[PDB]
């Protein structure tokens, strides 16, 4: 869904606490107004990303206290009141498997992790006691045995297969839905598209470190090593040389990530689009809320993006 | 060059930074100015700017029952807009 | 229902008059577009480690052997603010290709036809759209159905009579307290159970939660003529 949110200072990265570069800086015009202000907008616009996926209803919803949803089972999905972290089992197993002074800084979230997961509870809450009626105007109470009866409809299927097969359907479900806990804390290479952008925002600033030791073809890297050195007529040649040498660094790493910004946003719109079309209703889109004859499906959390659970036939 | 704030009594660390010049309340309403870590700020009531945590929304629990139904009686028709460039 | 979408309609005109801020989405492309060429005119004012920054300037104080110099600072520092500006208003025009693309999809899907993709033509049951024309944009008005009052009611899944299952064809079993009666799921129309509303199939054993009750035949007044 979302990224790293970030911002870097031009007059700490390109003069080391210098007087006499900064006076050079201002010579070449607005260049690091326009780079100022292409940080900014990505980092408004992470903040947007968890808007249209997470908040799709703002009424929150609770569960009863009382468990009777026909032989049905949720505790591994619903969250643990006991857990001082508001999470359930599978998203504590999604959330431990995903793992300085030149200018750069790390802007912290808008929405916090523990706010995200009260979004993710309160839809919960709305497919199991309300079903799609939430989605379209106020909650009605359907039980969970009657919903199956209009969902086995829009695939072609009368109510006599699941009134009569209720045993064999919710424990088939339950034996489903406790594979993926197997699995999970097993294998954690199932979480390699989380991963990729957690290791595509290190490189891209380990990168950026790695860049102020070079010479560009001066004398030295350090300014402090050239002013010490040179006489000033002579000193700001060389100074020049750097300038030049790290305005290049810090256009392509404004460059390349306006690029992952805009791969990143065409993954939350397909992200809120299934929020909407597989939670909140029955799809009839073949290969989109999964494969096979889709019947319902459940949200879950997950660091920088979502997980989802689809219900099929 | 300014420092006429530091004077105190009105702090508040955060996670983000201490948001010096705004008081902390304990109400939660909805926000429209983002500050950062589900903290924001607003200009409401002698005026001045509070900050307080960002609510997620009404509470609305819904009865649940073995055998009961709810069915609409009524409607409304309702006319949307939306603008994309 | 002619009522309620008159008024509707009078509603955008209070809305669009009063508030100055409903358009936010295509000022911000206008506005997006004028900082990029203000900030290509200004640059040229700049020196980039020249004498001057005027051209004419350089070409009447120095020596062509001389000028060389100067010129060659000015045109490095120019050619990469026109790269600059290619390369940002190349981005922006790939955003404004996929909005473009999904304005496209609506005016088939939402205004062409009739939709039951949840929460694309509108929130709620979609009937249809009307387009609006707008500076570099489309405006749509969706107009949907939303339910109002509700009620509380009693459900079973079946109804055994004979020893037969009785299960509903279309909508669900609702009751008063005392009688049993078959209705939609969006609207409340109690009808009689009969035997056109229900649909045999198996015995009334293996229904969890199934009740007791009559179904009417229409064929008790045919034995009368």
């Amino acid at each position: 869904v979302s990224m790293t949110k970030t911002s870097v200072d031009c007059t700490m990265y390109i003069c080391g606490d210098s007087t006499e570069c900064s006076n050079l800086l201002l010579q070449y015009g607005s260049f690091c107004t326009q780079l100022n202000r292409a940080l900014t907008g990505i980092a408004v616009e992470q903040d947007k990303n968890t808007q249209e996926v997470f908040a799709q209803v703002k009424q929150i919803y609770k569960t009863p206290p009382i468990k009777d949803f026909g032989g049905f089972n949720f505790s591994q999905i619903l969250p643990d009141p006991s857990k001082p972290s508001k999470r359930s089992f599978i998203e504590d197993l999604l959330f431990n498997k995903v793992t300085k002074f030149n200018g750069l800084t790390v802007l912290p979230p808008l929405l916090t992790d523990e706010m995200i997961a009260q979004y993710t509870s309160a839809l919960l809450a709305g497919t199991i006691t309300s079903g799609w009626t939430f989605g379209a105007g106020a909650a009605l109470q359907i039980p969970f045995a009657m919903q199956m009866a209009y969902r086995f409809n829009g695939i072609g299927v009368t109510q006599n297969v699941l009134y009569e097969n209720q045993k064999l359907i919710a424990n088939q479900f339950n034996s489903a839905i406790g594979k993926i806990q197997d699995s999970l804390s097993s294998t954690a290479s199932a979480l390699g598209k989380l991963q990729n952008v957690v290791n595509q925002n290190a490189q891209a600033l380990n990168t950026l470190v790695k860049q102020l030791s070079s010479n560009f073809g001066a004398i030295s890297s350090v300014l402090n090593d050239i002013l010490s050195r040179l006489d000033p007529p002579e000193a700001e040649v060389q100074i020049d040389r750097l300038i030049t040498g790290r305005l290049q660094s810090l256009q392509t790493y404004v460059t390349q990530q306006l690029i992952r910004a805009a791969e990143i946003r065409a993954s939350a719109n397909l992200a809120a689009t299934k929020m909407s079309e597989c939670v909140l209703g029955q799809s009839k889109r073949v290969d989109f809320c999964g494969k096979g004859y889709h019947l319902m499906s459940f949200p879950q959390s997950a660091p920088h993006g979502v997980v989802f659970l689809h219900v099929t036939y | 060059t300014w420092r006429v704030y530091s004077t105190g009594s009105n702090v508040f660390q955060t996670r983000a930074g201490c948001l010096i010049g705004a008081e902390h309340v304990n109400n939660s309403y909805e926000c429209d100015i983002p500050i950062g870590a589900g903290i924001c700020a607003s200009y409401q009531t002698s005026q001045s700017i509070i900050a307080y945590t960002m609510s997620l929304g009404a509470e609305n629990s819904v009865a649940y029952s073995n055998n009961s139904i709810a069915i609409p009686t009524n409607f409304t028709i309702s006319v949307t807009t939306e603008i994309l460039p | 229902i002619a009522n309620q979408f008159n008024s509707a309609i009078g509603k955008i005109q209070d809305s669009l008059s009063s508030t100055a801020s409903a358009l936010g989405k295509l000022q911000n492309v206008v506005n997006q577009n004028a900082q990029a060429l203000n900030t290509l005119v200004k640059q040229l004012s700049s020196n980039f480690g020249a004498i001057s920054s005027v051209l004419n300037d350089i070409l009447s104080r120095l020596d062509p052997p001389e000028a060389e110099v100067q010129i060659d600072r000015l045109i490095t520092g120019r050619l990469q603010s026109l790269q600059t500006y290619v390369t940002q208003q190349l981005i922006r025009a790939a955003e404004i290709r996929a909005s473009a693309n999904l304005a496209a999809t609506k005016m088939s899907e939402c205004v062409l036809g009739q939709s039951k993709r949840v929460d694309f033509c509108g929130k709620g049951y979609h009937l249809m759209s009307f387009p609006q024309s707008a500076p570099h944009g489309v405006v749509f008005l969706h107009v949907t159905y939303v339910p109002a009052q509700e009620k509380n009611f009693t459900t079973a899944p079946a109804i055994c009579h004979d020893g037969k299952a009785h299960f509903p064809r279309e909508g669900v079993f609702v009751s008063n307290g005392t009688h049993w009666f078959v209705t939609q799921r969006n609207f409340y129309e109690p009808q009689i159970i009969t035997t056109d509303n229900t649909f045999v199939s198996g015995n009334c054993d293996v229904v969890i939660g199934i009740v007791n009750n009559t179904v009417y035949d229409p064929l008790q007044p045919e034995l009368d003529s």
